[PDB]
């Protein structure tokens, strides 16, 4: 159907800017009577999506006048004159032109602040979990932006597939920060058939790559 | 349902001529067979042809499938209002906005009730609607120019009748009911009906609607319905038994010297007594409209899809 | 005010069913068309179903054509979405919206969650601190919460005492079909001796309270 791809789909934004999202519509959302049934919607954590633009440009009320849309055929744009807090969420775009409706990929606005670095921290896996016959092994990366940092893990110096997983802390309200956690799922079996556990953090804050490692025996 | 008076045409040639007839019944012979949806296809979208062949009208295609008053042979839709000069189906714009629903792959006419009064809309000769309704791509289907009956699609529940003109002030007065009743609407396929700072873009609306013989239509929510029987010469169809409807000549001896046959009903109230016999319509009456304290009997009552235009502010 | 209210959304089994009821008030509903939306976990927004004003068109996407049947009675001016044959791809916020290309009013939302899981209990392992996880002073130390569904688990820590630096991530929905997550927290090095870190996770469908001692 109607592809609605949304550039971008993860926006660094500072109060008072003014930040641009663009929407590109895989086929043209003028129907035959000129009219596009294009829309922009807000979508702020814990609340539901709120209409913000349609028809392209047209303000739903109760909307502040800093958004605006604009556009024609393909490409179309959300614009926000002057980013306030109250803003910050996910923007999706939504034709309406052809069925099936199809929103956008979304837009989330977050703050933007100076790249921190990821404080890296590496934690074995329990006792008690092990006497469960899993492994989780955790690597925690603390306090850094951009949201966009790296995370490897060598096991054995043997880069691990499929065995990871990754959960991100929204941006904090303190101080702007993401955190983030890969956890390494394994079993007791291959947990006690390796010594060198390592996670490696690759990040922008990070002039070389954070490796923090863990022997399996040692306290 | 059945016919009200000429059985489904079965057409020789597609160039053949479409005589005009005045003679009321004549008229609904013509409707019967789609002879009216026939000319506007000829006179309003290069169309060389019939539809309705060996169907008639009884087999139009009704968007709302759940279409009560096509189960009354004799409730007249739009266009069978715009054959006997009650309505005129105006032929489309680029402005005039194709409904969402009617299944319309394959039409070769179809027709909706605007807010401002009838839009329809052609297809050429050996053409045929795409799945949208804007365009009349090539439909081999379509080369015989003898159409089937489906081929033409009226969209709504819609019922034509003779109307009561009613008082201007009436209609404003009723635009003013059906404006505080939708005030969530700004425009309607076009019209203004309310105002707005700030007013979403057109939207399908199935609304129950009227037509009082004005400007544009009177919408409606809380209104009640009820239908009577004038017993009038409209009412009664006038036929020789075996070879169609009657003449003109014959349908006013009939309906004014009263020497003629009939059912009961004409009989009660016209006489009778190889010759001509007329007959009622097959429809519960006339349509009256209750509606803000006041009754209409409108020129075409029904519930119908529109594109309408609703507040943001 | 327009509102709209969602309601009907909860633990449902795969190829089970569910109907998400939308009751609507401050606006004429008989007048406007209506439709759902539903949110995916990854956040994405998909257009569910739609309906005219009359109830008399609807329309669905391929993907849940078929297996919902959204309807609407203006007479108690509520909006319906009876889902059939639901599965994990159906997880999401549903909401309903005012509707044609223009959803200006949205409702609260209401979290429907295909899985065949079963409310199970979390296991909560301590993320015990190390040398390796100190760094300048500051030594990290977390909980595990492994192995435990449906959402939500509550995890504050030292019964609420700790908001600096606390972090409990979103749940990730394993392969197993088990929520988990981890709730970690930075703190002083010389705190680890003299101070106790104990992350209380709460579980309300399964009935869980777990106190675990985070301890060197």
């Amino acid at each position: 159907d109607v592809v609605m791809t949304q550039t971008p789909l993860s926006l660094p934004v500072s109060f008072g800017d003014q930040v641009s999202i663009s929407c590109r519509s895989s086929q043209s959302l003028a129907n035959s009577y000129g009219n596009t049934y294009l829309s922009w919607y807000l979508h702020k954590p814990g609340q539901s999506p709120q209409l913000l633009i349609y028809g392209i440009s047209k303000r739903f009320s109760g909307v502040p006048d800093r958004f605006s849309g604009s556009g024609s055929g393909t490409d179309f744009t959300l614009k926000i004159s002057t980013i306030k807090p109250e803003d910050l969420g996910m923007y999706y775009c939504l034709q309406g032109t052809h069925q099936p409706w199809t929103f956008g990929g979304g837009t989330k606005l977050e703050i933007k602040r100076t790249v921190a670095a990821p404080s890296v921290f590496i934690f074995p896996p329990s006792d008690e979990q092990l006497k469960s016959g899993t492994a989780s092994v955790v690597c925690l990366l603390n306090n850094f932006y951009p949201r966009e940092a790296k995370v490897q893990w060598k096991v054995d110096n043997a880069l691990q597939s499929g065995n990871s997983q990754e959960s991100v802390t929204e941006q904090d309200s303190k101080d702007s920060t993401y955190s983030l956690s890969s956890t390494l799922t394994l079993s007791k079996a291959d947990y006690e058939k390796h010594k060198v556990y390592a996670c490696e953090v690759t990040h922008q804050g990070l002039s070389s790559p954070v490796t923090k490692s863990f022997n399996r025996g040692e306290c | 349902t059945g016919p009200i008076i000429c059985a489904g045409p079965i057409h020789s040639n597609k160039s053949a001529d479409i005589p005009h007839l005045l003679g009321y019944s004549e008229k609904i012979c013509q409707i019967d067979r789609l002879i009216h949806v026939s000319s506007w296809l000829r006179n309003h979208s290069q169309f060389q042809g019939y539809v309705g062949q060996r169907g008639g009208r009884s087999q139009v295609s009704y968007y709302p499938a759940e279409n009560s008053y096509s189960r009354w042979s004799g409730l007249l839709s739009p266009c069978d209002a715009d054959w006997l000069g009650m309505l005129v189906v105006k032929k489309a714009k680029g402005s005039d906005m194709i409904v969402p629903g009617p299944s319309y792959k394959g039409k070769v006419f179809f027709e909706r009730p605007t807010f401002d009064g009838y839009v329809g809309w052609g297809c050429g000769s050996g053409k045929s609607r795409t799945e949208s309704g804007e365009l009349c791509s090539s439909d081999s289907r379509t080369s015989s120019g003898l159409l089937p009956s489906d081929r033409v699609l009226w969209i709504g529940d819609v019922a034509c009748q003779p109307m009561t003109p009613i008082p201007e002030e009436t209609f404003l007065e009723l635009k003013s009911f059906s404006q505080s009743e939708f005030p969530d609407i700004c425009k309607i396929d076009g019209i203004v009906f309310n105002q707005c700072e700030g007013e979403s873009l057109p939207q399908p609306f199935d609304v129950a609607w009227m037509d009082v013989g004005h400007s544009h239509k009177i919408i409606m929510r809380e209104h009640k319905t009820k239908w009577v029987q004038e017993s009038s010469s409209k009412d009664f169809v006038c036929y020789k038994e075996g070879t169609g409807p009657c003449s003109e000549s014959e349908e006013k001896t009939c309906k004014t010297s009263g020497s003629c046959r009939g059912d009961m009903q004409f009989c009660k109230v016209a006489g009778c007594e190889a010759k001509c016999r007329c007959s009622l319509v097959h429809k519960p009456g006339e349509v009256v409209v209750s509606y803000g304290g006041m009754r209409v009997r409108p020129k075409c009552y029904g519930f119908s899809r529109m594109m309408a235009t609703l507040e943001v502010s | 005010e327009v509102k709209l209210v969602e309601s009907g959304g909860g633990l449902v089994q795969p190829g089970g069913s569910l109907k998400l009821s939308c009751a609507a008030s401050g606006f004429t509903f008989s007048t406007y068309t209506m439709s759902w939306v539903r949110q995916t976990p990854e956040k994405r927004l998909e257009w569910v179903a739609y309906i005219s004003n009359g109830g008399g068109s609807t329309y669905y996407p391929d993907t849940v054509k078929g297996r919902f049947t959204i309807s609407r009675d203006n007479a108690k001016n509520t909006l319906y979405l009876q889902m059939s044959s639901l599965n994990s791809e159906d997880t999401a916020m549903y909401y309903c919206a005012r509707s044609y290309g223009n959803f200006d009013v949205w409702g609260a939302g209401t979290t429907v969650t295909v899985s065949s899981a079963s409310t199970k209990g979390p296991s909560v392992f301590p993320l015990a601190p190390s040398s390796k996880s100190t760094s300048g002073g500051t030594a990290a130390l977390g909980c595990l919460v492994k192995d435990y569904f449906p959402e939500p688990v509550t995890v504050s820590w030292n019964s609420g005492a700790l908001t600096s630096g606390v972090h409990t991530f979103p749940a990730v929905l394993q392969s197993s079909g088990l929520y988990s997550l981890s709730s970690v927290v930075t703190v002083p090095s010389s705190s680890l001796g003299t101070q106790t870190y104990i992350c209380n996770v709460n579980h309300k469908p399964s009935n869980t309270k777990v106190d675990k001692k985070v301890e060197p």
